[PDB]
């Protein structure tokens, strides 16, 4: 039965981890393509008057 | 892409010294036609 708590052990070591650390790349990720759409916007809005 | 955009200071710069040439040089035709302009106008006043 610790064998049993020890396979829910890994799920409750937190498969959410996942989710966690990608949240926090979720966030990064924003950080990324906004940037990335001002990548092109910064090259669009630097110009031409 | 920084230094595109680094190449992005001299290349805009430089087209902003290109239009800005090309106007430079087309007062050098207008400028020869206002001396004439100015020249001809008081040479005639001196006449009459």
């Amino acid at each position: 039965q610790q064998m049993k708590k020890l396979e829910e052990e890994s799920r409750k070591a937190i498969q959410i981890a996942e989710n966690s650390r990608k949240a926090d790349l979720d966030f990064i990720d924003q950080e990324l393509q906004k940037k990335r759409a001002n990548d092109n916007k910064f090259i669009a809005s630097k110009m031409e008057e | 892409e920084e230094d595109r955009d680094n190449a992005l200071i001299q290349q805009w710069r430089v087209e902003d010294t290109e239009m800005r040439l090309r106007r430079e040089t087309l007062k050098q035709k207008k400028l020869q036609d206002l001396y004439k302009y100015e020249e001809e106008n008081e040479k005639k006043l001196i006449e009459a």
